[PDB]
């Protein structure tokens, strides 16, 4: 293969680069800039006209001028080398890999954009999954396939929790026929400006728990350049998409921290005075989320999977920024963790009202989970709720003022809160979460629990 | 341990490949001795111009300098001696700009990624 | 070398042609008199220099001149006791020639040209050097400072210049190559010194206050955060932390601030001790002053100076602690840089790529095991004056995302004055789980569930102060009403640290673990007395309940005679109820 | 003295997982090196027909 | 407001902050300057053996730590009853009241440093000497006529 090289670089600032007289260049090509010092950085052509054609660029871009930094084409799709040899590596945020072993030999080139799979050709996601947290198996159901995001705040454990469903996550075929052949997850780990105070967490937490030998890391820490966050969501999706749906494994992504995702393509979509949503962030980011989280779910005829957590934080931990927004318009459910309680010390501080999975009424019920599983979910949802805004009553009445049936919901909700909210590291199955939650509607009246079919009510209650 | 004898198996299978490739290095730049290669440095010339129209000038070393010029009369492009630039030669295109580049350091590590998968089939 | 000529003079920025070939993030001289600005947006063969000085009087057709450099800074042996501006040009060397102004364009050099320095090598001819390795040392003030290789450098010593005293400049270790080695080296200020690798946290670093170590305490090679409103101290918790800490060397960066802080800073510290080693205080802090009416663009390059000295310290070894103040100043800086480059912004002004930068400052932090193989870390601290109050700010949030603890300064609580104004519901901490290990072997062996109790008492104490502003404070049962009393004795006792006392401006661990366990055997036996039965109105008036309130204005080498003493005179006054 | 029955069970304990750490560990490093020197014995054993085979492909 | 840019800009910059107050001024209290949100972030230097009289820094100590437990226990005062409050208190209302009409409301005249601070201990001697924490009790036995 020759080597084409393109020089009369007009302008460099920020982000961007030109080069005139360039036309051999396909549009979204990877090309590399050679500085004057013999330095290759990455780069990938945005626009292409028949004057010039504009560059973003991977690297920083201290050290360029413009009587020399040589621009070579490179694979005019952008293409990931893809192995199944690959599953006990680190990489950076091109997929250089950074832990000293040799590259990899691939057996295919990946297109890293994707393809959208056919509406058609997939499967309706069913088999329930277990993480332990009994909130998440209980009221916000995790089923294989699935994309839901963890939205946090500045300071919350995010990723702890994401962490501990990593570790304890399993499928149970107890419960629903399939027979054991227990396959575990492959992880692929995505990262996106993490510091090193988490990434310290996570490595120390893989490496303990026996995880670095299924799981692929794709690290980008933040101090290399804020632009290769672009690659690395669809680097790890299609390191994904691959092992799923041609090994058939069942692949968990990690994707860390979208905020810092979103912010790299906001800098990017505000180098081109593109005309932006709301707070700045471009008009296009809908698609970019859209490409990135709809990557995921199963394939009708194959084996494989590929389940989404993707975690936020919530800028001023509210949900109506543009990032939380449009994430929870993309993705099946999100699980919000609450600033409040966490004061309380309480740990998973998950709140399950503003929380949801869309996907649990395809995965729970009678012969898959047990068939008390819905109703036990909609009765806690019911009477929390009203504890709650019982709670805001007591916020001005005092709480003498309050009559009975009032009293024992006002201690169903913290009871609720600091016994089956709150639990260590500790990993509890769907009978240890469904026989908690009837011990704690037992302090109900009986006569009260009125969406709770009579049966269930019968041989469950107390 | 399993990884221990996994990081082992995937270094000695890089250091094979990397002196497979050393090599490969070795001999193309042990052509350049042998005579068949100015018989080959026009081959590479040629596609360069082809697929680079309005080529100006071609840029080598002088190996191939008293070599090529006759071989490239009939090409009407202009030559000069830049050495350097072993086992190949370059097409500087309109003033300026835009060069291409042929040459076997070039092909070798623009092309060791499929040949990496199928030599390491071949050798396995 | 580029030589070119001015074109256009837009306010602070000089857009210079002419130069085809000069490289992005160079420092270009400009102006005839030989100002000091900085390559962005090539275009064609033409820069876009900032100036970091003033601009008025340049004409069209003066020549710019470009250096073929970043911005390096000198390091090397003379920094400490130093106070440096932001391009780093020592203001005691400018006020001896220029005057008592700061004038436009004065060079000189950052570390003295004729200082004699002791020089002790540690290598033979022969000795392989490679990059980070230490050569020889120089004792400067009470610290054996090592020199040490240039991290780009490898190769073998040819000729060592024997023991003496010597100069900066002067050649002291010959490569067998070619290569000089002075006992200074450059360092462009926006890269990173290298590491080896990089260790956890599990140290903490003394912050030598009462809530800020207690609390909410922050490791060694932590990032931590002070927001807070105008009005709220921010500036003498800054400086309390600089001088009662642990570290062996601190980086005071002010960029953007008051110029009375930083004469305070230069007049009362050559007149301390530091409780280390003995010797001025000033004697270890290298302070990094930009004043808000030193010109607006070099306090974007003051910070990187600063964290760049902090970190040559880290790599001889040490546990440096850098202040930046007013982060919000920089990203201000920031903002004026880019809307002079004529971008569109995001969310009120500031540039998209503000937390790119302000990542990247934070991430130089951390305890590592530097490239000589001696381990040694880097604290920072950084202030952050938000506009309105309004935490919801782009700078809060986006250092709120890498920043490791949050310290939220309120100023309703103080205009109370209640000092320091740091508020314990907003303000977090997340190395209080690390430091465990340290706190069982070091303090106690139940401190941690000690300030957990403490930490439980502030929180029902808080979500009861509700009820007690709704109804009678006073029509509330005694033994809930206890629970009121003894927030009340924690803060206005436990977490009001004067700071211009003598004796209440440092507070170590045993003292602080000692006014705890009073306030919870004071709580544990009135609780339980009132179990009993006694009097709520009779029970606070005890002779002992000053006893305990005095009790951090005590010395802490007079503390542990008076802690035993007040402890026997708590079981000795509830029995008589 | 069960306190002190469950501390000498924990100590003969620790022995028992550490000698079997070490033996296991040690164990699958030295089947590393056979099976590094494994490959190695596959790789001069073809390695000309491969380098013939990239000398023709990358050559016009 | 002090979020507005002007009040928030101006106190980065400076020393402090004096801030008049509209409620002490529909009292007929001139200049209404109240004294619990103002301070100086100076004037440790600036007062106390020679450069004022000695007492000074204790003497301004003690003020606002009475003047805010007045206005604590007057806004208490205003949610239970008038008569359910201690003996102390009523000495504390005292003190806000006759801080306020005294110390404060000077109108016209030019009033000298010691004619404040004898002002000062003239308020001062409306409460018990166990009342007064912060004064050493070298200048209570000095002052406290
Ligand atoms: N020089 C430039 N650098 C970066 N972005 C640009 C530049 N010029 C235009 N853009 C952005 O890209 C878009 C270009 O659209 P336009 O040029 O009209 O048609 P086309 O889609 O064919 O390029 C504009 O909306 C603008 O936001």
């Amino acid at each position: 293969l020759l080597k084409k090289e393109y020089t009369g670089i007009t302008y460099i600032s920020g982000p961007l680069l030109f080069v005139e007289n360039a036309k051999d260049l396909a549009y979204g090509a990877i090309v590399d800039i050679k500085d004057g010092t013999g330095r290759v950085r990455g780069g990938q052509v945005i626009e292409v006209s028949e004057e010039y054609a504009v560059i973003q660029v991977f690297e920083e871009t201290t050290g360029l001028d413009l009587a020399t930094t040589s621009v070579s084409l490179v694979e005019d799709v952008a293409r990931l080398g893809v192995s199944k040899e690959m599953l006990g590596r680190r990489f950076n945020g091109i997929g250089k890999p950074i832990d000293g072993l040799p590259p990899i030999t691939p057996e295919k080139r990946l297109p890293i954009t994707g393809l959208p799979l056919n509406p058609v050709a997939r499967r309706k996601p069913e088999q329930f999954i277990q993480t332990g947290i009994s909130t998440i198996d209980v009221m916000n159901t995790l089923v294989r396939g699935q994309k839901l995001p963890i939205f946090s705040g500045s300071g919350l454990p995010a990723n702890e929790i994401a962490a501990q469903i990593a570790r304890q996550a399993t499928v149970r075929p107890d419960l629903s026929g399939e027979g054991e052949k227990e396959e575990p997850f492959a992880v692929v780990f995505a990262a996106m400006g993490i510091t090193q105070r988490e990434l310290s967490y996570f490595i120390q937490e893989f490496e303990r728990t026996g995880a670095l030998s299924r799981s692929v890391l794709f690290l980008n820490k933040a101090d290399d350049p804020t632009i290769e966050r672009i690659l690395t969501p669809r680097m790890a999706l299609t390191v994904a998409e691959y092992l799923a749906f041609e090994h058939d494994y069942h692949v968990l992504v990690i994707l860390t921290d979208m905020t810092n995702y979103c912010e790299a393509l906001r800098e990017i979509g505000a180098a081109r005075e593109e005309i932006p949503g709301r707070r700045g962030y471009p008009g296009y980011m809908y698609t970019d989320l859209a490409t990135i989280y709809e990557r995921a779910g199963v394939v009708e005829g194959k084996k494989g999977s590929v389940t989404q957590i993707p975690i936020l934080s919530m800028p001023d931990d509210d949900r109506t920024h543009p990032i939380p927004d449009l994430t929870g318009y993309i993705t099946e459910g999100q699980i919000q963790l609450s600033r409040e309680l966490h004061r309380k010390g309480i740990y998973p501080p998950i709140d399950p009202l503003p929380s949801l999975s869309r996907l649990m009424n395809n995965g729970v019920g009678k012969g898959k989970t047990r068939e008390d599983h819905k109703q036990v979910s909609d009765q806690l949802y019911s009477a929390y709720a009203n504890g709650v805004d019982i709670r805001k009553l007591v916020a001005i009445i005092g709480e003498d003022a309050l009559t009975e049936n009032d009293r024992r919901y006002l201690q169903f909700a913290d009871a609720f809160e600091r016994f089956f909210i709150n639990q260590g590291q500790q990993n509890r199955s769907i009978e240890e979460s469904l026989q908690i939650a009837w011990a704690l509607l037992s302090m109900l009246p009986q006569g009260e629990l009125k969406r709770i079919s009579k049966d269930h009510i019968g041989k469950y209650y107390g | 341990g399993e990884l221990l004898v996994a990081t082992a198996r995937t270094q000695a299978r890089g250091e094979v490949l990397e002196e497979v490739r050393r090599r490969v290095r070795e001999a193309l730049e042990a052509l350049p001795q042998k005579p068949e290669w100015p018989e080959v440095v026009r081959k590479l010339a040629l596609e360069a111009l082809e697929a680079l129209p309005g080529a100006k000038a071609l840029v080598a070393n002088p190996e191939d300098l008293p070599h090529l010029e006759a071989l490239a009369r009939e090409r009407g492009v202009e030559l000069q001696a830049e050495p350097a630039l072993r086992l190949g030669v370059r097409a500087v295109g309109a003033e300026g700009k835009t060069q291409v580049e042929n040459s076997l350091l070039a092909r070798l590590d623009r092309a060791w990624d499929a040949l990496s998968s199928k030599v390491a089939q071949a050798l396995w | 070398m580029i030589q070119g000529v001015i074109q256009k003079i837009a306010g602070p920025a000089v857009i210079a042609k002419g130069m085809l070939g000069a490289r992005m993030y160079d420092i270009c001289k400009v102006g005839e008199e030989g100002l000091v600005g900085e390559i962005i947006r090539l275009d064609g063969d033409t820069a876009f220099v900032q100036v970091y000085e003033d601009t008025s009087g340049l004409k069209v057709g003066e020549p710019v001149v470009s250096t073929g450099l970043p911005l390096a800074v000198e390091l090397g042996p003379g920094m400490l006791n130093g106070i440096y501006d932001g391009i780093q040009r020592p203001l005691e060397r400018i006020r001896e020639k220029t005057g008592i102004y700061i004038t436009r364009g004065v060079v000189v050099h950052a570390l003295d040209r004729e200082k004699k320095w002791a020089w002790t090598p540690m290598v033979k001819p022969g000795d392989e050097v490679r990059g980070g390795m230490v050569l020889g040392t120089v004792p400067e003030f009470g610290f054996t400072h090592k020199i040490l290789v240039p991290p780009d450098v490898r190769g073998r010593v040819k000729e060592v210049k024997p023991a003496g005293e010597y100069t900066v400049e002067e050649p002291v270790v010959v490569l067998e190559d070619g290569t000089e080695l002075k006992m200074y080296h450059t360092w462009p200020v926006r890269r990173a010194r290298p590491v080896q690798r990089k260790l956890d946290p599990n140290t903490p670093f003394l912050t030598g206050m009462r809530i800020l170590d207690v609390l909410f305490p922050v490791a060694m090679g932590g990032t931590a955060a002070i927001p807070g409103p105008f009005g709220s101290g921010k500036t003498v918790t800054q400086q309390s932390l600089a001088k009662w800490s642990n570290a062996d060397v601190v980086v005071y960066v002010g960029c953007g601030e008051r110029g009375n802080e930083m004469t305070d800073v230069l007049v009362e510290f050559p007149e301390l001790t530091d409780p280390k080693t003995g010797g001025p205080l000033m004697h270890r802090t290298v302070l990094i002053a930009n004043t808000s009416n030193m010109p607006v663009a070099a306090r974007e390059a003051s910070i990187y100076v600063g964290v760049t000295i902090a970190e040559y310290f880290r790599d001889q070894g040490f546990s440096v602690a850098l202040m930046a103040d007013s982060t919000s100043r920089w990203a201000e800086a920031l903002r004026e840089i880019s809307s002079r480059l004529e971008e569109m912004p995001a969310e009120e002004g500031y540039p998209p790529y503000l937390a790119a930068r302000l990542a990247a400052f934070y991430e130089r932090a951390g305890k590592v095991i530097t490239l000589g193989g001696e381990e040694g870390a880097v604290t920072i601290v950084g202030a952050v004056s938000p506009p309105g109050g309004d935490m919801s700010e782009p700078v809060t949030q986006s250092t709120l995302r890498i920043v490791g603890a949050f310290w939220r300064l309120d100023a309703s609580l103080a205009f109370r004055r209640h000092f320091p104004a740091i508020n314990w519901n907003g303000s977090y901490s997340l190395f209080t789980s690390a430091l465990d290990p340290w706190y069982r072997e070091n303090v106690a062996e139940d401190y941690p569930e000690l300030r957990d109790a403490i930490s439980e008492l502030l929180q029902r104490e808080a979500g009861l102060q509700e009820i007690v502003q709704l109804v009678g404070p006073d029509a509330l049962q005694d033994a809930e009403r206890l629970v009121i009393e003894v927030g009340r004795i924690i803060r206005e006792d436990f977490l009001q640290q004067n700071a211009y006392h003598e004796v209440d401006a440092y507070c170590s661990m045993k003292k602080a673990y000692g006014i705890m366990k009073m306030i919870l055997a004071f709580y544990k036996e009135a609780e339980a007395a009132i179990k009993r039965g006694v009097s709520i109105d009779e029970i606070l008036q005890l002779p002992v309940l000053e006893r305990i309130g005095r009790a951090r204005y005590v010395s802490e080498e007079e503390f542990p005679a008076y802690f035993e003493e007040a402890m026997k005179e708590i079981q000795g006054a509830f029995k008589a109820l | 003295e069960a306190e002190a029955k469950a501390k000498a069970l924990e100590a003969q304990y620790r022995e028992r997982e550490r000698a079997e750490t070490e033996a296991l560990l040690a164990r699958y490093r030295e089947r590393a090196e056979a099976e590094a020197k494994a490959v190695r014995e596959k790789a001069m054993a073809r390695l000309d027909e491969a380098v013939a085979l990239v000398l023709k492909e990358v050559l016009p």
